[PDB]
């Protein structure tokens, strides 16, 4: 009896809806200009299963129970289709083959699709299930498939040192550290208390587009030294924007934005394994009475520390305790999220399948359930002043269209640069037509 | 005081050539007092004196503590070590090249060949778990973000930590495996990382960068390209001549004199840090030549500090030019000699930005 985690508890159940609704999964396509060779592709392909227990896991069971099935690396390998195509037809191969439901019953929770173009350039599309894999994972999955086909070409099994921590380690742990849920003043009963203080098509597509946008140098600046001000960050500057926008749109003196933060990087052994370790944190944020610029980036920045101080509940979990009649439809606490990173490598240009020239191939934007997605980069000079503020509004298509979230895009924008040269605007006054 | 890493492409800048013409041995005052060391026999000198100064990074140390570390470490490039190693880097240097050929022309020859060779031939040598080789590579690179640095260190450490357990136990080949086996719990954890860590990085970067230059230098000399297929015996001299026109370790970290000496009629009093330029004195005396026997330059360093890699560095050049050349008779450019790009002077090596070849 292996238990699941709380975020696999949601992955398993919002699966079964079926082909209308894209699968949530993460995928890579990888353009590969060489001589493959396919039986060691297909060898690297089970070895990448063989060495992370969740890619073979199966995920059996009802709508009150779900189990964690983990299969050997042969029986429960994962799928190759071989689809010859012209470049022409990988735009609609890519987007269909990845969003290709999963069993989660009866399948190992990934799959791969080969396209021959000639007999030197194919293109790898590698699709898992999130309840497998998160964001950071596609970076460890094609690492590790690049270790493991450089052995296979060679004729010879890959020489590696084996996980330290398997994923089932992952879920016993969550299942122990938690299970004081029910127990006056216990660590996670302090935080599950913390957070209920704290806070349409009935069939979703979760089909997601995507907008530019840019804040110039001059308006970024601006915005960095008011978050200096009040001990932020520029998330906290952005955070609050973000905040009077749809304080405005919507008419409402309470916003709660998200925020997607990764695996837990202290604990290091989480680094080189594949898994759902995407933690998701409420930011509740009272506009309550007329609150400025600078107050609301106040309350932005004291609501993201007191949040950070309860991160071991997972949102799975408190949306299970908050939400009184979840949607499918509607994404739980919160339907926009903020993204704010600085600069730094990009690993897809470190992915290098050995023999093969390995370039990535872009795919439209990832299946959510947000409604808003904004994404930035906080571009600094090596002084670490502003130099731009970069990034993509992304939207959900069951949403808005292209028109609706270039005019939100836009909106913000010019929110961003009133408030960063008059930060002791209200909340009223602000210019949101 | 930044002539010294100037040059033309491959050759000594303008400037630095009247630099040199002014003896091989000139005190520069800026701030305090430099000097640098321009001649063959001056930086053999100053390499080989007992009178300057400067975990498992060999260059920082200074004895007793470098002697401790240079004892465990220098047998693994002994010659009959890197004579039984000749076989697996000639197969790794074939794969390259037939990836190299597979692929097509162009081929871009830096990060897409002479990168992933040195770093294959560097984790042979090691003896790192030889699929755990692209994840050493990337938890050590320089690659920015300072916090990510930190974190791919802690990652590195807690893997060496996992490795020197498994191999202080049971060793196997490699550099690596003969420390664990000669030595246990005589070096640690960190001395073991931090020796594996200067291999597959800055060794790496000097490797590559002498793979791709020394390409280039070989296309620019057509004749000798052709000579050395013609004559692959050329190959040890050729080796040492590119290894002494490149200078890609063009200059040295300052040996501050611990004593007041007289190298020349000009006094060095103590504190007064000598630079050597290995690039003026390899190069300042001087056309490529392959044929040349007896090659004489200072391109892996001298005195107690001497290049500890020079064996494997010199066999994996050898194989690698020599394979090159008759493998790609016709290999050329992809691009005008004026656009290849050189790294900007950086004091940090020398080497390009990129090698655009075809055949
Ligand atoms: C596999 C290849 C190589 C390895 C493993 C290697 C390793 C090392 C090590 C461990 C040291 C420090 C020794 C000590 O301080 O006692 C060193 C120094 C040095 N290396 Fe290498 N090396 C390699 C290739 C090269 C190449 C291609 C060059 C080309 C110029 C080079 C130039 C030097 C120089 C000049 C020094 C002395 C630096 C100084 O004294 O300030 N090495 N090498």
């Amino acid at each position: 009896p292996l238990p699941v985690t709380a975020r696999q508890r949601r992955m398993w159940l919002l699966s079964r809806i079926g082909d209308e609704a894209e699968g949530l999964h993460v995928r890579v396509a990888l353009r590969l200009r060489g001589r493959l060779d396919r039986d060691a592709l297909a060898g690297a392909l089970a070895d990448v299963g063989g060495r992370h227990e969740i890619l073979r896991t199966r995920f059996p069971g009802s709508r009150r129970d779900v189990r964690q099935e983990i299969l050997d690396a042969e029986t429960g390998r994962p799928p190759l289709e071989i689809c010859p195509a012209t470049e022409d037809e990988l735009p609609g191969l890519l987007a269909d083959r990845a969003g290709r439901p999963f069993d989660l019953t009866g399948e190992v929770p990934w799959r791969a699709h080969l396209f021959p173009l000639t007999d030197r350039e194919q293109v790898l599309l590698v699709v898992a299930h999130r309840i497998a894999a998160d964001e950071e994972s596609v970076d460890v999955l094609v690492r590790d498939l690049a270790a493991a086909y450089g052995a296979r070409r060679e004729g010879r099994i890959p020489e590696r040192a084996p996980l330290a921590l398997q994923f089932a380690d992952y879920a016993l742990w969550e299942r122990e550290l938690l299970a004081g849920a029910d127990e006056r003043d216990s660590l996670i009963w302090d935080q599950i208390e913390f957070w209920r203080d704290r806070l349409r098509p009935v069939l979703p597509s979760r089909r997601a587009g995507s907008v530019p946008l840019r804040l110039p140098a001059d308006s970024h600046a601006r915005l960095l030294e008011a978050a200096r001000s009040a001990g932020g960050t520029m998330f906290t500057a952005v955070h609050a924007a973000l905040a009077m926008l749809l304080s405005r749109l919507d008419g409402r003196t309470s916003v709660t934005i998200g925020t997607r933060l990764p695996r837990d990087e202290e604990q290091t052994g989480l680094v080189p394994m594949v898994g759902p370790f995407s933690r998701w944190l409420a930011l509740p944020v009272d506009l309550s009475g007329d609150p400025a610029f600078t107050e609301i980036l106040g309350r932005a920045r004291d609501v993201s520390e007191d949040a950070h101080r309860h991160q071991d509940l997972p949102f799975e979990r408190l949306a299970e305790l908050v939400v009184p009649v979840p949607s499918i439809t509607r994404h739980p606490i919160f339907q926009v999220a903020l993204q704010l990173d600085e600069d730094d490598v990009r690993p897809e240009e470190s992915w290098a399948l050995p023999g093969l020239r390995t370039s990535p191939v872009p795919m439209p934007e990832e299946a959510m359930e947000l409604d808003l997605w904004l994404k930035l980069l906080d571009h600094r000079t090596d002084e670490g002043d502003a130099d731009g503020l970069v990034g993509s509004l992304v939207y959900a298509e069951d949403r808005f269209d292209r028109a609706g979230a270039e005019a939100l895009a836009q909106r913000l924008v010019a929110l961003l640069e009133q408030v960063g040269a008059a930060p002791e605007v209200r909340l009223s006054q602000v210019d949101v037509p | 005081h930044r002539v010294l890493h100037l040059r033309d492409r491959l050759d000594l800048a303008a400037e630095l050539k009247l630099l040199c013409e002014r003896g091989p041995l000139v005190r520069i005052p800026l701030s305090a007092v430099h000097w640098f060391a321009l001649g063959y026999d001056v930086v053999r000198e100053v390499l080989g004196s007992e009178k300057f100064d400067k975990p498992g990074n060999l260059l920082q140390l200074d004895p007793p503590e470098h002697t401790r570390l240079r004892r465990m470490v220098a047998p693994a490039y002994s010659v009959r070590r890197m004579q039984a190693l000749e076989p697996r880097v000639q197969a790794i240097v074939d794969d390259h090249l037939d990836t190299m050929a597979s692929t097509g022309p162009p081929v871009e020859f830096l990060r897409e060949v002479a990168g992933p060779m040195a770093a294959r031939v560097a984790c042979e040598f090691l003896g790192i778990p030889l699929d755990d080789r692209g994840e050493l590579i990337r938890l050590t690179a320089h690659r920015g973000g300072k916090r990510r640095r930190v974190l791919n260190g802690h990652a590195y450490l807690a893997y060496m930590r996992e490795l020197a357990a498994r191999l202080r136990r049971d060793p196997g080949d490699g550099m690596l495996g003969m420390v664990a086996r000669d030595h246990g719990a005589d070096i640690s954890d960190e001395e073991l990382a931090g020796l594996c860590a200067v291999v597959m990085n800055s060794s790496v970067e000097q490797t590559e960068s002498c793979l791709a230059a020394g390409t280039l230098l070989l296309l620019e000399h057509p004749e000798q390209f052709a000579l050395l297929r013609e004559r692959p015996e050329l190959g040890e001299q050729a080796v040492e001549e590119i290894v002494r026109y490149l200078s890609v370790f063009e200059g040295l970290d300052p040996r501050t004199a611990t004593e007041d000496v007289e190298i020349g009629g000009q006094v060095i009093k103590k504190g007064e840090a000598v630079f050597c330029s290995l690039l003026a004195a390899n190069r300042a005396d001087d056309g490529f030549d392959i044929t040349r026997k007896e090659s004489r330059h200072v391109a892996f360093g001298h005195g107690i500090h001497h290049c500890l890699g020079a064996p494997l560095a010199r066999m994996e050049l050898r194989i690698a030019f020599t394979t090159l050349v008759s493998r790609f008779p016709s290999l050329r450019t992809a691009v005008p000699a004026e656009e290849i790009r050189f790294r900007p002077p950086s004091s940090n090596v020398f080497t390009l930005l990129e090698l655009p070849l075809t055949w």
